[PDB]
């Protein structure tokens, strides 16, 4: 962070794959330099999209997993369901992947076969291998990177089905124990959506996730299957 | 700071030829390298970034190659509307730095000027001031001479030439060249000629007035 | 997505000093990497220093001490103010947006891109002063053909720019309006030429209009054969 661009002038981290390509002219690559310039004043309407949680409809019955992958759209919005994590080429990788234990830890560039490599993602078969299933016998939650022309992908879980198909149906992919009492975090956690409003307070948070550069940061604590997590979150109380 | 030089200047060339214009750095900037086009009266706009890559919209006839300190910009085949300015500029320091720029114009058949001269008008006459004003229409190339005589005595010092790019449909130039005499002067003679020299002319053709006729 | 808009032109004596004004809006930072340069009529490019979104700036070897730039966030407006103003400082001043776009093989990479429409600066002793419009009338000394010549000479007139028309704008083909020549007065001075069918001479009325907004002038001067 203290130079991301160091003597040579090459990024910092060799293992974080650097395909950028701002060509849409959203101004997402200069936000990776100076990223408390951020112009929040489109945050009012982005966030507005995103229905808070006492919206849905209640749940019932057992819970099952999301396997349906229908057109959703705005991972910026903690009920984003997400698909299952895979490996994704470095070509379409701009930044480093976070990936959500749900604490944050990041995943450099791979050759096919796991073997790390360090040119910033710039040969065509570089990989980061992200393929995820649930702890404790899994290594983590859901991820989260920007691909080359600026959007922030996400992935992981699946979410989970809490009762109900249709217009007002919550595919939880976090702790929603207000609408279904089995609808855990450890349970239905996909990423770093802690609740419907706190997420995992990590280095690139406010470049993934910018217009969160409005909430709190709160110590929290994440009990998965028994080892004890302190990490913290970034909360929308007020 | 890191100085860009350019070669050529100024380039002619037909359409469908090929044109490799140079930019080289003082030290090495890597690939910190951009081309911006400029056509005139209009802010430049970058064709090619990071020494190779063609920004967006570019025809594929533009390419640009090399690393460190010898950099070539390449249109394959030109055409009509790739006249203009180009220019390179490293982007390796903080402190930028331009090339020279290269102005290439489109080649064409030699053309000659259809020459027209204004003797001042009453009006301007009246003002104390006399201009008069030889027209060179719809020729290439550029290069012409213009040589005002008054009385068989040759001018000079007492006129300014003016030029039009070249025109988008014909490729031609035109030329204005206007002499200026004080109405004391102007009063004075009696044969204000214009003789014009170009390459599209057998013989220099003079255009010649008596002043008081019309 | 993002626009630059730069102030209007200025006309300043030599030796006083120029404010040139970027304001930049519409995009997802608050303030910008911006860059500025100049070009003296006819003249190359140069570039003249830039300040990055946390108001750094750097300049470029031969203006520094002469040349400011600051920074306003509340109305993310960037200044270039440019001090001890002398004939050859008559140019376009550009600002532009030099933020990174692409990154590639572990490096970044920044251009101009977008840039602002452009601030006419002009330093001379002269006082703003409109333009004398004299004819260019017709005559056989001008004919060559089924074709005849006429036109306007704008003389003696500061600063830039004037626009001439002809027949307010009815008549647009054929007409060649020459660049404009600073007279040895510290006067411009430019003519502008249209070729007609002959056979419309005195019937057909031309008329170019030329105006001059620095001084409030619009001039319609009727061009009519040589009779006598
Ligand atoms: C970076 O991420 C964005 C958003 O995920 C990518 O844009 C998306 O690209 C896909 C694949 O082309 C688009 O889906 C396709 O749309 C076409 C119609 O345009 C349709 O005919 C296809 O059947 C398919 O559904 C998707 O619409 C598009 N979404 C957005 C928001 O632009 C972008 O491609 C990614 N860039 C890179 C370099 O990976
Ligand atoms: C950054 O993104 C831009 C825009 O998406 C990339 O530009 C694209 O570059 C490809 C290179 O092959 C162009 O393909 C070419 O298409 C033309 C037809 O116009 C064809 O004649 C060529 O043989 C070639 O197939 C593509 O047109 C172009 N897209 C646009 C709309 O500009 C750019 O490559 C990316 N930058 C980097 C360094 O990856
Ligand atoms: C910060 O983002 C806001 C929201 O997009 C921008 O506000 C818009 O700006 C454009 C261009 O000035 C206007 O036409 C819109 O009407 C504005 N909309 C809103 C929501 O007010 C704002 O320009 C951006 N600011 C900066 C510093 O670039
Ligand atoms: C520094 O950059 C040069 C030029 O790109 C490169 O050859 C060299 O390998 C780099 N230094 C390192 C990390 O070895
Ligand atoms: C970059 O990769 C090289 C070679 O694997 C390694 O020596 C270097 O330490 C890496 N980058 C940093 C800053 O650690
Ligand atoms: C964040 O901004 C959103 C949209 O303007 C608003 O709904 C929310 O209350 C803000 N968060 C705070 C101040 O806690
Ligand atoms: C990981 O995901 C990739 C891409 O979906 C797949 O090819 C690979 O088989 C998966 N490996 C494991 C062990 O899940
Ligand atoms: C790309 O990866 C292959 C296989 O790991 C390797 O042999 C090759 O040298 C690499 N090339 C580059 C450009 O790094
Ligand atoms: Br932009
Ligand atoms: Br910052
Ligand atoms: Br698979
Ligand atoms: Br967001
Ligand atoms: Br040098
Ligand atoms: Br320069
Ligand atoms: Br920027």
């Amino acid at each position: 962070r203290v130079q991301l661009i160091n003597t040579n002038g090459s990024w910092h981290i060799n293992r974080t794959a650097l395909n950028c390509n701002d060509s849409l002219h959203t101004g997402f690559l200069a936000a990776l330099f100076y990223t408390h310039k951020f112009n929040a004043s489109g945050c009012p309407e982005r966030m507005a999209h995103c229905r808070p949680i006492d919206e849905f409809a209640q749940g019932w019955g057992p819970i099952t997993y999301a396997e349906g992958h229908g057109s959703d759209q705005r991972p910026y919005c903690w009920h984003y369901a997400p698909r299952q994590c895979g490996t994704i080429p470095a070509s379409q990788v701009c930044g480093p992947v976070y990936c959500f234990t749900p604490s944050p830890v990041v995943v450099g560039t791979t050759d096919r076969f796991g073997a790390p490599t360090y040119t910033w993602g710039e040969n065509e078969t570089d990989v980061l291998i992200l393929n995820n299933t649930r702890p404790p016998q899994g290594n983590w939650f859901g991820c989260t990177w920007m691909n080359s022309t600026g959007f922030t992908k996400t992935c992981g879980g699946p979410p989970c089905n809490i009762g109900g198909v249709g217009n007002n149906t919550l595919t939880c992919p976090t702790d929603c124990f207000r609408k279904h009492p089995e609808a855990t975090y450890t349970k239905c956690g996909s990423g770093p959506w802690l609740t419907p409003r706190c997420l995992v307070d990590y280095p690139y948070r406010l470049w993934h996730y910018p217009c969160t550069v409005n909430f709190t940061i709160f110590k929290v604590r994440m009990y998965v299957g028994g080892v004890e997590h302190r990490l913290n979150a970034a909360c929308n109380i007020g | 700071d890191i100085q860009m030089t350019q070669s050529p200047s100024s380039l002619s060339a037909s359409v469908g030829d090929r044109v490799t214009i140079t930019c080289r750095a003082g030290q090495n900037i890597n690939n910190y390298l951009n081309w911006y086009q400029q056509k005139p009266g209009k802010a430049p706009k970058v064709l090619i970034y990071a020494a190779s890559n063609l920004q967006s919209g570019v025809p594929s006839r533009f390419s640009g190659s090399g690393s460190g300190t010898d950099f070539t910009l390449t249109i394959s085949s030109l055409q009509p509307e790739d006249f203009a300015t180009y220019y390179c500029q490293q982007s390796h320091s903080t402190v930028r730095t331009f090339g020279q720029g290269t102005k290439v114009e489109i080649k064409r058949t030699v053309a000659a000027p259809s020459v027209f001269i204004f003797p001042p008008s009453d009006e301007q006459l009246k003002s104390g001031t006399a201009s008069v004003v030889c027209l060179l229409n719809n020729f290439y190339p550029r290069e012409a001479k213009v040589q005002w005589k008054v009385d068989n005595a040759l001018q000079s010092g007492n006129s300014q030439e003016s030029v039009t790019e070249q025109d988008s449909k014909d490729s031609t130039y035109s030329l204005s060249s206007t002499l200026t005499l004080s109405k004391a002067d102007y009063e004075k003679h009696k044969v204000y000629a214009c003789e014009v020299t170009h390459q599209g002319l057998s013989s220099p053709v003079t255009k010649s007035f008596n002043r008081g006729e019309c | 997505q993002v626009q630059l808009v730069q102030s209007g032109a200025e006309v300043k004596k030599p030796g006083s000093s120029v404010k040139v004004s970027c304001k930049a809006s519409g995009g997802t930072l608050n303030s910008y990497e911006i860059t500025w340069v100049r070009q003296a009529p006819g003249q190359g490019l140069e570039w003249m220093g830039g300040i990055t979104p946390i108001f750094e700036t750097t300049y470029a070897q031969k203006f520094q001490g002469r040349v400011t730039i600051t920074a306003d966030e509340s109305t993310s407006t960037t200044y270039m103010e440019l001090s001890s103003l002398r004939p050859e400082d008559t140019a376009v001043y550009y600002c532009a947006r030099d933020g990174v776009r692409y990154c590639g093989g572990g490096r970044c990479y920044n251009w101009f891109d977008p840039w602002g429409q452009g601030t006419l600066v002009t330093v001379s002793s002269a006082s703003t002063k409109g333009p004398s419009v004299f004819p260019l009338a017709p005559s056989s000394k001008s004919t060559s053909g089924g074709t005849a010549a006429l036109g306007c000479l704008v003389k003696d007139y500061f600063p830039e720019p004037v626009t001439v028309s002809w027949n307010s704008g009815a008549l647009t083909s054929g007409v060649h309006t020459f660049p404009a020549v600073l007279q040895s007065s510290g006067l411009y001075s430019l003519s502008s030429v249209v070729t007609v069918p002959s056979s419309s001479l005195g019937t057909q009325t031309y008329i170019c209009n030329v105006n001059h907004k620095p001084s409030n002038t619009k001039v319609d001067k009727r061009v009519e054969p040589k009779s006598c």
